[PDB]
RNA sequence: AUUUUAAAAUUAUUUGAAUUUUUCUUCUUAUAAUUUAAGUUGUUUCUAUACAGUACUUUCUUAACCCACUCGUCUUGAAAC
RNA sequence: CCUAUUAGCUGGUUAUUUUCGAAAGAUCUCUCAGGAUCGCUGGAGUUGAUUAAUAUAAUUUUACCAGGUAGAGAUAAUGAU
RNA sequence: AUUUCACUCAUAUUAAAUAAAAUAACUCCAAGUGGGCCAUUUUUGGUAAGCAGAACUGGCGAUGAGGGAUGCUCCUAACGC
């Protein structure tokens, strides 16, 4: 396994409720499921997002069982769909998003560079809800359909990059730029 | 360059919204005895006795009662340490303190309980439970009851 | 020139240096100007006793000592 | 930096000298502490004449003995000597500048015969 | 980089080492310091931190204060870190032994002719190693007049402080603020 | 004087047999609560009738600021938690009351569940012991279990064995345990901290706050 | 007394044994489970898989029942958002 | 020189007991050792087979890498134009 | 010569190490470049603690108090509009 | 209301939590100080100011060390060898 390509992220479900009061001698149970680099940190998340919708933290909220229901096969290829909403230095936008990759850990991860690169959105100004699956031919992305194509090439004209063994500093004479 | 007996309460002296008026009958029907933890409440309809400046709100012991007024044991801090200071102030001035109905009840309490725990000899602690973690217990929750939520985009 | 008229600056770090003192709180404060004629009725009830048991013992003293 | 010969350790050698004594040339060597405001060295500025404080001291175990791994102890004549009868092992003599020559010899040829070892020996002959 | 009180060092007051280099006073501390040291006695030890007091926390005590201290239990010993001075208001004396400091000349030979006897600290430790039925005592420390120029300053109200005057007539220190009619009063 | 030597040899097997019976059944407490915590989990799994532990009633608690630029009141949550150097580690019970004053000192410290092996790791390898007499504790390493029956022997919590079988679960004697033992003097982390000045809980990289169970990691590696 | 090296409690076997009475008992009785035979494991992992075919089905009905709340959820989100769009 | 002892562990036993079921399974009845206890000891060379050097100790003078602004003082603030 | 007049003002004020260690607030003052006095500091001493407690705490919890700043309003009063 | 006799309210984890809480409390003698300044947050006058005047806390003064090239006040962090 490799370290420096994978993310941080596994799965998770905790359960719990309001807490049951005099005035709530019965109060329901709810519940909703993201993923974010640690169970803490989406158990915060999660948290925020509750006092945001509702009006419940800590003070009025309990949790009551803890699991890891993790996926049915993390080595499967999906394509599954989620609602991204953010804020720029003078408003705020909203639009949807899929993407491709092998479990959903890291496809609700894969966002975060390109919209920090792109808007220069830092993740504090990110919300991402309601995930669930996505159809491979609905998808009006201009990318994404040419990745279930039935047969695609192009070439690997991508620059070198050797290990630190063999990234010698003094060449006996210059490289090409063709390689295979 | 003004320090009056009553500057700046403008609002702390003021009357609050329908409360207008003297004391009701009955305020002047209280038992104070000594040594007891009261309020000092200032009450601008009555103009003599009147709590001085810093004192409204506070709480002390008693230590003087006379026909009309009590004297008051109250605390004040000044620069680097607390030193004790007797105000004398009429009674309407004056709300018996609830500090000590907290301990009335625990106090009867004990007479009652820890009596007949030493009597038929258990060991049982009186001590504040100050909850924290809540205990572990076995639940029931039903497949129908429970019923799902999710967040909410921009509008 | 001007003076600095005023601050606040650094006391109360002073007071805490020694700390924000108490008072002793001692069992019995005197009661010089403490509502006359209701004291001076405790007075007048603690001599009740005080002869009392000073002709008791003077009494017993006596009788002991022959 | 410190200087480790068998069991003793000097912590520091090159004694502290007083500050702008090199470059001020009525200032002598010998050390004084500057009080000053702006002096840099009670201020403690970095590469300028560190002043000498308690961390530098040798261990008592180890603190008044020579390189010898003896006590020196001065004398005047041979009446001097005897409270070396018993510390032979542990206290190395050392005559006084202003002894004369021939108190010098007759102190000498004691010590020897005593078997205490002397530092100035071979002084004034 | 620590957060303690004066760099988490513990501070005592008081003495530490007595001061006064008198031979027999100090194998007397020495004596009394080994005592508190081996045996569990908070007599010993108040007697060896009392042997290293000051002048003035050593006061004399009156035969007529002893003989009242000691009137409840006369088989007991009396044992003070002070002097004895004789009492002349005192008419007699019974029956009385104290070990002490010291003890002035009328004092002892009072206390000798009463058919009592006068016992030092060392004969107190020879023959009473424990403390047991010694009963020990110290005149009034703070009665001098030093204190009575201490507390409140003299001009806070309701200060019983002695001023520093030179006489004590009319004319020193007698007009205004210590008397209604000039200003005000104390 | 002669009988002294065999009472005194005597009363050493009389309380080497009692601690050995005493450890038997610790260890059967131990085989019997992990018997009981899996089981009561696995009903749990059984059916839709769920079950947890709550606040686990420990935490251990690592500053991370200096000594300097610190509000008053910091200071003080600071020196009445013994928290007084910048990696100092300390054991806290968790109650409304503690609780509400470490909220106050939050952005200056990390926090979570110790756990077993860790709370084991840190008694044994970092555990320090005030074996003085009061206000004169003179900070010593444990070594042994001399002074830990001395100040609790009377206390019938004399061990390690009992030490660890009592921080962990928060049973009658918490004073004597936290209070006994010295704060922990930790090393830097081995891998070093993410940003101090950020919280953990913040999608940037950070430190401060709760860890809650992902601090055994950061103590494992400071230790 | 004299401070001598502190032993670390952890690697010196005589002075962790010397702490903890048990340590012994305990890592010898872990000892044999690990020198225990990998024929024996061999032979009971397939046993102990087949018995967990309960608690396996268990474990899918609550992740099924979850998933089907899920996918309630977002159906009631879409019928929401349907209804409020025009 | 009247706790580097007691125990703790290990070895060689032995006693009985015990249970995970036994070649690092566990505990005393008893013994003898040893250290993993109870903060480093051992082997071989060299100094060296000399009375002071080309070595070793030290002082001094030179460099070199990094650092280093005139002190005293008044001042909130001095290297101060 | 009185006279080494006085100066709330300027400058100077001589060995080492160790330990503790500030204030530039306040009241009064023919006071505003000063002084006195509180406050902060050191030294000395006693009473205490030395009994994992009690006193105690720039901390929290529980119970109970007092407020009219932020906010909110013109249909709730005044003042506007 | 006071006094004296009875009984007795966990006191063997401590009438809630935590606490290098007695490093406490008190007294005496006395130095220096009594021109302050800066930073975050709040705020008054001013068009504004590295301006003038205030509140809380922390720093500079009185203090160096690593970093911000550089810098009395910023970040980390305060100092025996």
């Amino acid at each position: 396994i490799d370290n420096s390509l994978n993310t941080n992220i596994h799965q998770y479900h905790i359960v719990g409720r309001a807490i049951p009061t005099a005035k709530d001698k019965n109060p329901n149970v709810y519940r909703m499921c993201i993923f974010a680099k640690n169970d803490t940190n989406a158990k915060s998340r999660f948290w925020y997002f509750m006092k945001k919708i509702n009006k419940l933290k800590k003070s009025n909220g309990e949790l009551l069982a803890c699991e890891q229901i993790k996926e049915r096969f993390p080595l499967r290829v999906k394509n599954y769909g989620v609602l991204l909403r953010y804020d720029s230095r003078t408003g705020t936008h909203n639009m949807y998003k899929e993407f491709r990759d092998t479990t959903k850990e890291g496809a609700i991860a894969q966002l975060y560079s390109e919209m920090a690169g792109r808007h220069r959105a830092r993740a504090s100004s990110i919300n991402i809800i309601r995930i669930s699956e996505i159809s491979s031919s609905l998808v009006r992305r201009p990318h994404i359909k040419q990745l279930l194509k039935r047969r695609l090439r192009f070439p690997a004209l991508h620059l070198p990059t050797l290990q630190k063994e063999y990234r010698k500093k003094f060449a006996s004479k210059r490289p090409s730029t063709y390689r295979m | 360059k003004s320090r009056g007996k009553r500057s700046g309460t403008r609002y702390k002296f003021s009357k609050k919204f329908r409360k207008h008026g003297e004391c009701t009958a009955n305020k002047y029907l209280e038992k104070l005895n000594y040594g007891d933890y009261v309020d000092i409440v200032c009450d601008s309809t009555q103009q003599k006795g009147m709590p001085f400046n810093y004192y409204h709100g506070k709480t002390g012991k008693i230590f003087h009662i006379t026909k009309r007024g009590v004297g008051v044991l109250v605390n004040k801090r000044v620069k680097h340490r607390i030193e004790q200071k007797k105000v004398c102030v009429r009674i309407e001035h004056v709300r018996k303190s609830r500090c000590n109905e907290d301990f009335l009840l625990r106090k009867i309490k004990n007479a009652e309980l820890i009596k007949e725990a030493k009597l038929k000899n258990e060991h049982i602690n009186i001590k504040r439970k100050t909850e924290g973690p809540k205990p572990a217990a076995m639940i029931k929750v039903p497949p129908s009851k429970i019923i799902t939520i999710e967040p909410l985009p921009f509008y | 020139a001007k003076s600095k008229n005023h601050t606040n600056h650094n006391q109360n770090r002073k007071a805490h240096k020694n700390g924000i003192k108490k008072p002793k709180k001692h069992k019995f404060m005197s009661r010089k100007g403490l509502d006359p004629n209701f004291f001076r009725n405790q007075k007048y009830c603690l001599k009740g006793i005080q002869k009392k048991k000073k002709e008791l013992k003077l009494k017993a003293k006596q009788e002991k000592n022959n | 930096a410190v200087k480790k010969v068998g069991k003793i350790i000097k912590k520091r050698t090159k004694k502290f000298t007083r500050f702008q004594s090199n470059r001020f040339m009525r200032v002598k060597p010998a050390w004084r502490k500057p009080r000053g405001i702006d002096c840099r060295v009670r201020r403690r500025y970095k590469g300028t004449n560190l002043m000498p404080s308690i961390g530098y001291g040798s261990n008592k175990k180890t603190k008044f003995l020579l390189p010898n791994n003896k006590y020196k102890y001065v004398v005047k004549n041979v009446k001097e000597m005897e409270p070396l009868i018993m510390n032979h092992t542990k206290y190395c003599v050392q005559i006084a500048h202003n002894v004369s020559s021939k108190k010098r010899k007759q102190i000498i040829e004691r010590a020897k015969q005593m078997n205490v070892s002397v530092i100035n020996a071979k002084a004034r002959l | 980089g620590i957060a303690l009180k004066n760099v988490g060092r513990i501070k005592k007051h008081g003495r530490k080492h007595l001061v006064s280099k008198n031979p027999y006073l100090r194998l007397l501390v020495k004596l009394y310091n080994f005592l508190a040291r081996r045996t569990n006695a908070n007599f010993n030890k108040i007697i060896a931190k009392r042997l290293i007091m000051p002048k003035r926390y050593r006061p004399p005590l009156s035969l007529s204060k002893l003989q009242y201290h000691m009137a409840n239990h006369p088989n007991d010993i009396a044992v003070v870190v002070g002097s004895i001075t004789d009492d002349k208001r005192l008419f007699s004396l019974k029956q009385l032994k104290v070990c002490a400091l010291r003890f002035t000349e009328t004092a002892r030979k009072r206390i000798e002719d009463a058919g009592g006897e006068c016992l030092t600290f060392d004969q107190l430790a020879l023959k009473y190693p424990t403390g047991k039925k010694c009963v020990l005592l110290r005149g009034p420390t703070k009665a001098r007049t030093a204190e009575k120029h201490f507390g409140k300053a003299p001009g806070k109200p309701k200060s019983k402080a002695r001023p520093y005057v030179r006489s004590k007539g009319r004319k020193f220190e007698k007009a205004r603020g210590r008397r209604k009619s000039r200003a005000y009063k104390k | 004087a002669a009988k002294k030597i065999k009472t005194l040899k005597l009363i050493n097997k009389k309380k080497r047999n009692d601690l050995r019976q005493r450890t038997l059944r610790y260890e059967e407490e131990y085989e019997s609560e992990r018997k009981k915590i899996i089981e009561l989990k696995r009903e749990a799994r059984k059916n839709n009738c769920f079950y947890r532990e709550a606040e686990k009633k420990v935490v251990f608690v690592i500053r991370l600021k200096g000594v300097n630029k610190l509000p008053p009141k910091v200071r003080s949550v600071f020196r009445l938690l013994r928290l007084l150097q910048v990696h100092n580690g300390v054991f806290v019970k968790v109650n409304k009351a503690t609780k509400e004053m470490l909220k106050i000192v939050e952005p200056y410290v990390t926090y979570g569940y110790p756990t077993l092996s860790t709370v084991r790791k840190l008694l044994y390898k970092r555990g320090y012991v005030r074996v003085g007499k009061v206000r004169r504790y003179a900070r010593k390493k444990i070594q042994d279990n001399a002074d830990i029956s001395k100040h609790l022997g009377k206390y019938n919590v004399h061990g390690i064995e009992d030490m660890v079988y009592q921080l962990y679960t928060c049973g009658p004697v918490f004073k004597k345990v936290n209070n006994f033992l010295w704060a922990f003097k930790l090393k830097p982390p081995r891998k070093g901290f993410k940003a101090k000045r950020h919280a953990f809980n913040e999608p940037r990289p950070g430190d401060w706050g709760n860890r809650e169970a992902h601090i055994n990691e950061l103590i494992n590696r400071m230790i | 007394k004299k401070r001598l090296q502190n032993k670390n409690s952890l690697t010196n076997f005589a002075v962790r044994c010397r702490l903890n009475p048990a340590y012994k008992l305990l890592r010898s009785l872990a000892v044999l489970r690990m020198r225990k035979s990998i024929l024996e494991k061999s032979k009971n992992k397939k046993e102990k898989r087949v018995q967990k075919q309960i608690q396996k089905k268990e474990l899918q009905k609550i992740n099924h029942d979850y998933y089907k709340g899920v996918a309630k959820a977002v159906k009631k989100k879409k019928k929401r958002e349907e209804k409020k769009a025009k």
